[PDB]
């Protein structure tokens, strides 16, 4: 239901979306 | 013809190393990159 090379990144969550299910 | 253009492998470098008081040994992290390049 919920919805680049310029020095600008996102990094991943230390916590997965299968860690916060568990 | 037409060329795309695109910046190569650029990303952060991050050291994992322990205490100073306990060993010398380092890691590097290369974020968001793939083991090709490095
Ligand atoms: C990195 O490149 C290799 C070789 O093309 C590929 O098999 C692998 O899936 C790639 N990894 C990522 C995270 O893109």
């Amino acid at each position: 239901k919920v919805t680049k090379f310029n020095g600008l990144t996102v990094l991943p969550p230390l916590l997965t979306d299968e860690m916060i299910a568990q | 013809e037409i060329l795309d253009i695109t910046p190569c492998s650029f990303g952060g470098v991050s050291v994992i190393t322990p205490g100073t008081n306990t060993s010398n040994q380092v890691a590097v992290l290369y974020q968001d990159v793939n083991c090709t390049e490095v």
